[PDB]
């Protein structure tokens, strides 16, 4: 790109989070450990998510990168079996952080094998034998290729730089828009039995909302039933619901137009080990310029309002 | 001595206005939309004197067309446009503002308020673009092209290959490789909603569904209109635009101050507490909302915006410099909101929802603010023995005060049921004295700072205090206290350092004993509050000489039962029982339960 | 077609650089001292190669002489000075930085840390001075005078009416009528103690007592030195200079990161909580202290400064760009502080003062921070049944856990005396299970987020939980619960909706009954905490089958006493008594006190 | 001009405490009570309470104070000096009590003189932390939020 920095003295930043994702999608995949003919085998098939920061900066001619990415990938393969042929399995590898000054022994790997059992004990030493050393050399080489590819995009060539200091440091009609979708997982300290009736019992709904207008005389919410919340500004309709497992609502704001109507999908993931419940909310149909508004208010009128009225978790 | 002139290093000054002139990079869109609104104001001012100027392109709009295939962010406006000379002087000279030069050439008393005053706002687009292709078209000139690559030179070429436009200016922003986020529908609507959401002219966005045009600024600003012509529905829609709240505003306070500090301000009071909130606008442009001296801390719940005009902005137009003027707007906001709160108090249904939702905020101002402490005390509402059903104010309290009462009596506690059945009310109810009820933890913090209301001193009945008494009772009480002197000395030796002193009190009727603070230390509720905060006194043993239990204990002392085992057990039992009624917490509650268990066994004939 | 060059409007650029760049007007002193330090670095760099350049003025000082009678603030430095051409090229041209050009002339790897890089910092003095009379003197030139008043022109005249100086530059500032505050001693020392405190060269100030010279920068920077050569007394004086505290720092953490990101930081842990705090310095000059992405909120108690010599600075040089460098420094500061906290944990006398003073801050990290939640969990220190003397850690807890224990048992409450005598400890002490004691209100907020320590699940004994016993005991307990089934049904009908269910529990040995939560909701202590905050659950009736009182109540049920008046009185008595032991708030204590007064009257033979 | 020190200044504060003048006067003299709200006190004499012309170090020895004049629950004059201060600088702080029986409060008018020019704001902010709020939170002589 065109960078107007005489002698490369000012801080010019160039974000590379997009190229970083494309880099690992061409380097992490296809990496296998062992062989297909062998009794144990593992190979990465795809990258789950790449979140963090990846940016290159220059101050006085030195290409500086302070990237920090949390990489998660999915792996497949098979292990040895006592009876019959080999048994396939699936897993995932979680890396805490990939910094710029990380050493070979600094990279950590959280082993997450699906369907754990006693027969898959040789799954962890398998990836730690050949798969992990292959991931270490890629992460160490990621910093070198990043400075060599995007480093030349900044720091204009020395033929135009008259500074020996910085040189020594270089090496249609009117309508509306489309919709979108968000995903959040608020944690509640309440079993799915009481949390399910919280969104259905009209007596309990009025508690954490303090404003509701039910059109039917039913005790609790039923399928294909409309009701207005917050002075009639929030219009929701229960169209599908499972027993303490699924909740589907047709959320709609009064400010929205007619061709816009969102859908909330709530899934219960109560875990008796810690006595809590993770309510995975798959919210789709929100307008593009409205996803941040409904998400910030959902953590105020739905998440915190229930945890403070009924006490389903302490917040501070 | 030779007299030279100041020069400018173009190769280095441009870098100062391209690299480090704007903390954030999304500012380029705001300063380009603001430049488009200024051009629309110029052609609108000329249309009033010459209708032929607005005949080429009569529709005034601001169109944004993102192109992800070739990485071009097109921003088209139908303003006055720029000639070939204006592209060299107004768009080719640093710190040269043609808009400010147009404002100084207007007439006296103009109704147009343009934004461009500095002259370096156009160079913001280079933060995200490597080269810009400006296509301008004026009425008194041809269509030209202004190309530059953020360096030290630019090219002005006659337009002969692009589409012919009627009037205005088209900006083609070739975005960089890392700044491709501004080609999406999300980032475009995010910057406009944050910065240029209140542009007087409609902002059109070309969204790919087939492609359509959507108006980003759907809610027109209301601060440029009279508050009498604005209806209630317009205030509700305006509140849902300045804030992400879903509910309608409870009260709207729209005022206008004139003179040397002409500024508009529409303040909204929500129905629910948001637990900044007041945004600042200059020339229909959002500057910032991080002003901490504009609104007090206890008053930070009020929503709305403040559109001022005489504010010294920096080169980035996103923060304010120290000018000793924000304190003037601060006192005007508080003065109008206090006046607005008094208007809410005129109605019963409106003030009931306001007080129940912001009880902590109003009482916090009495503890924090001092200049308007008396005005905030007028809004304080609490329950009492004569107002168990509804809420009453401090003024209505003094109205119902008898002629022989000189102090405002109140009591604090955890809940309403605890203070309503408190044994401290029996003394004041006999004298026909009303006692307020304090249920919120912040109540005591407000009463410890007011200290007086209309000449009446605030006195807590939980602490030690003195009431009026007749001459016949004054002499009778002194005789009875002297007779119960050995009883008080016996209870003092049993408890030891648990109490400061044991005295005979006549302010108790049914309860045989009670504990008071001492009118100087922290009350039983205040001590419980401080010992229960997540982010973070001596006792007086008073007995009632008319209770049958106390009279039985008096008979034991005269019979030599000052060191009896049964007397000491009932002494510690009655003392810890009074702590539960006075609002104190029992230390080691297991020992207190053991005394109750032995009483139940005694009642069940257990040996 | 036509290619032009970017120009600049000198008559308007001067007003923008001076008035609409810096937020405060005291910033002018920071740049003039920084330019004085840069000139001193230039002559010092030449003294190493030519000692004759330092013979005209060997003392490298910065002298400030205010004159209230003449309204003149003189700032004299002994730097390299400026020649006749430098006063016109460097000082006369806007954005022209000769100091930056001097840094570009030398080779990469020098020991120069000059400050001037932009070239518009000199014009800041016009915010407070009407006209300037800067006098310069160089070794290879004569003494000249640079006069200007920000009017678009300056004058360079040979000096013949001033005192002859050896080498340096004298800055004569004719302050305005409204900016005369910079002529006193308080305002000058306030700006120096805020922006130019850690200048390597001594800053002299001429104060009127006879007039003397006082060195304003008495504490030299310690980050320019190795942490091994610095003693303990130097860290104490350095802490008293960065902050206004009177006491010595409890712990010092001095580290330095050398590599792609070169920044040094000296972090101090105070002895008392200050209830920002970490200042940022670039080129040994204060930039800002209100950074939010530098240090977390729960960790903001740590004092000190951070030297970040190379950073993207703003045009005003008091704010950082959106460059993602703050997050890199954020994780390094937390990593070094957690490592520092572990070094404090190695000691016994020092960690006692640290934990007792910052108990809330450490536990807030477990509640807020998630990436470093396991590292902070090992620093938590509480009391237990086996550690009543001193505080024990979670690691030492697992070490003393028997082989048949699989969960970490704890209990929260109001104070330590209440949790040590709670009836919930009798079950765990029989099985030789250690139970932690939680006395702070923030303790529950931390345990509700960790949920696991080294595979051990955190279980609160206050809530309903299940213990592991043999199969033979489960058989005999099921018979006793089935036998006491009508007893539990009788207590449920009397209390009504006060409790969720009445079950026979074997976790009680001496107490007759207790109250537990339903494993979901707010605990007994948590519910009391939330209902007592100023700025802001169903119950289970568990009875003990081995208590004599419960056995007597069982005999009454078999005799048809399910609706007896005496049974219902003792039923509510045991329930309201168990609420006091379990940590619940008692409703309407007057009714509970009336039951005690009737029991005392019964014991005193009162009919 | 020679090398020396600057001039001095003076401040004035009125912290309001909810405590009788009799108890608040004993707070600044009783060594057992001083150690409570200070958390670090070093006394050189075996006396139970403070007397005239008696030096004592506070807060780990960084604060050197000395009682030079005092009246019965009415006046308290101390010579206040910090460890980092030079030898000539020595401030004098005066404490005047004003007990109000109507509001049950005591306004402690503090007339502090002899403070260095640069050390003006430092001794004022920390006074509200180590003297004003420390006593209100240790003995309950005032509500702090
Ligand atoms: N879209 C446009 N259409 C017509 N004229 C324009 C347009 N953009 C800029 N100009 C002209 O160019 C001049 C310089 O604009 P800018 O460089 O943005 O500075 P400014 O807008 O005058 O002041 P600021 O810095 O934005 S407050 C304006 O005064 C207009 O005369
Ligand atoms: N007191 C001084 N003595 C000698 N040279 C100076 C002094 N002050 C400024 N200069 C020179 O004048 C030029 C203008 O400085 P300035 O505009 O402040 O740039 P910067 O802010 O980058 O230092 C600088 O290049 C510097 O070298
Ligand atoms: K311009
Ligand atoms: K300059
Ligand atoms: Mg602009
Ligand atoms: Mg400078």
């Amino acid at each position: 790109m065109v960078v107007n920095n005489p002698n490369n003295w000012h801080w010019v930043d160039k974000n590379c989070i997009g190229w970083a994702k494309e880099y690992f999608k061409q380097k992490l995949v296809g990496v296998e450990a062992g062989s297909v003919k062998d009794k144990k085998y593992a190979k990465i098939k795809s990258v789950s998510s790449i979140e963090g920061d990846c940016e290159v900066n220059q101050r006085k001619g030195k290409v500086i990168s302070l990237f920090d990415l949390k990489i998660t990938v999915l792996i497949e393969g098979h292990v040895d079996s006592k009876d019959g042929s080999a048994l396939p399995f699936e897993g995932s590898i979680n890396v805490p952080e990939v910094a710029f000054d990380s050493e070979a022994s600094s990279y950590q790997f959280d082993i997450s094998i699906f369907k754990e059992t006693s027969e898959l004990s040789e799954a962890k030493p398998l990836i730690r034998s050949e798969l992990l050393p292959k991931l270490r050399q890629i992460f160490q080489q990621f910093g070198k290729d990043l400075l060599a590819t995007h480093g030349n995009d900044i720091q204009v060539p020395e033929s135009q730089v008259k500074s020996n200091y910085t040189r020594g440091n270089q090496k249609p009609q009117n309508g509306s828009g489309n919709s979108t979708s968000i995903y959040l997982e608020p944690t509640f300290n309440v079993p799915s039995s009481e949390l399910y009736e919280t969104f259905l019992d009209k007596q309990r709904i009025l508690a954490w909302t303090r404003s509701a207008q039910f059109f039917n005389s039913g005790p609790k919410l039923e399928t294909k039933e409309k009701f207005e919340l917050f002075g009639g500004n929030v219009i929701s309709e229960l169209v599908s619901c499972e027993k303490d497992k699924k909740l589907v609502f047709h959320w709609k704001l009064k400010d929205w137009s007619a061709p816009f109507n969102s859908t909330i999908e709530m899934t219960f993931h109560e875990s008796q080990e810690f006595h809590e419940t993770k309510l995975q909310v798959k919210w789709t149909g929100i307008p593009v310029g409205e996803e941040d508004r409904v998400r910030a208010n959902f953590e105020e009128y739905y998440v915190r309002s229930i945890k403070l009225t009924f006490g389903f978790g302490a917040v501070l | 001595g030779e007299t030279f002139e100041f020069q400018a290093e173009i190769t280095q000054l441009m870098s100062l206005i391209i690299n480090t002139v704007y903390s954030n990079k999304e500012i380029f869109l705001r300063e380009l939309i603001s430049n488009a609104s200024d051009a629309l104001d110029k052609i609108r001012y000329q249309a009033l004197s010459d209708p032929k100027q607005l005949e080429t392109e009569p529709d005034l709009f601001i169109r944004i067309t993102p192109k992800p295939e070739e990485k071009v962010l097109e921003i088209r406006d139908s303003g006055i446009g720029m000639t070939k000379a204006e592209l060299i002087n107004n768009l080719g000279t640093i710190a040269k503002s043609g808009t400010k030069a147009f404002m100084e050439a207007l007439s006296a008393g103009a109704d147009v308020s343009m934004i461009g005053q500095f002259g370096v706002g156009f160079y913001s687009l280079f933060l995200v673009a490597d080269r810009v292709q400006v296509i301008s078209k004026n009425n008194e000139d041809e269509q030209y092209i202004w190309e530059s690559n953020a360096g030290g030179s630019f090219t002005v070429t006659l337009d002969e290959v692009n589409e012919r436009i009627g009037r205005g200016t088209v900006l083609r922003l070739f975005l960089k490789d890392d700044q491709l986020e501004y080609l999406e529908e999300k980032r475009i609507k995010e910057v406009i909603k944050r910065h240029s959401e209140f542009v007087a002219y409609p902002i059109q966005l070309l969204v790919t569904k087939v492609q359509e045009l959507e108006e980003l600024n759907k809610t027109k600003p209301l601060w440029t209109r009279n508050p009498s012509d604005i209806t209630q529905e317009e205030y509700n829609a305006f509140y849902k635009s300045i804030s992400n709240d879903w509910e309608d505003p409870l009260y709207v306070k729209h005022f206008s101050v004139e003179g040397q500090l002409e500024f508009r301000a529409i303040l909204f009071i929500p129905k629910r507490a948001p637990f900044n909130n007041i945004k600042l606008y200059v020339r229909r442009v959002f500057i910032t909302d991080e002003a901490e001296d504009l609104i007090p801390e206890w008053l930070s719940f009020v929503k709305g915006v403040v559109d001022s005009e005489d504010l010294p902005l920096n080169l980035s137009r996103e923060m304010l410099q120290q000018n000793k003027i924000m304190k003037v707007i601060r006192k005007n906001i508080v003065k109008k909101l206090i006046e607005a709160f008094n208007e809410i108090a005129e109605d019963s249904e409106q003030f009931d929802k306001f007080y129940s939702a912001f009880a902590k905020n109003i009482k916090l101002g009495v503890h924090e603010d001092t200049q308007n402490r008396a005005a905030l005390a007028k809004l304080l509402r609490y329950n009492s023995t004569k107002s168990v059903d509804e809420l009453t104010s401090l003024t209505d309290y003094v109205t119902r005060m008898p002629e022989h009462q000189k102090n405002i009596y109140y009591i604090t506690g955890e809940s309403l049921k605890a203070v309503e059945k408190s044994p401290f009310l029996d003394a004041l109810k006999a004298k026909n004295f009303e006692v307020l009820f304090l249920t919120d933890p912040i109540d005591e913090y407000a009463f410890t700072q007011l200290k007086e209301f209309e000449g009446k001193t605030l006195v807590d009945i939980t602490k030690d205090f003195e009431l009026e008494e007749t001459d016949e009772e004054k002499a009778e009480r002194e005789k009875e206290i002297k007779e119960y002197e050995p009883l008080t000395k016996a209870l003092k030796d049993i408890l030891g350092d648990q109490v400061e002193k044991v005295v005979v009190s006549y302010k108790l009727l049914d309860a045989p004993a009670a504990i008071r603070t001492g009118q100087f230390g922290w009350s039983a509720n205040m001590e419980r509050i401080m010992k229960a905060q997540a982010l973070r006194s001596k006792k007086t043993f008073e007995i009632s000489p008319k209770s049958p239990i106390i009279k039985e204990l008096k008979k034991r002392v005269d019979e030599g039962g000052a060191q009896d085992k049964t007397v000491k057990d009932l002494t510690n039992l009655l003392f810890e029982t009074a702590l539960l009624t006075s609002g104190f917490s029992l230390e080691e509650p297991t020992s207190f339960a053991s005394r109750i268990n032995r009483l139940i066994s005694l009642g069940l004939n257990i040996d």
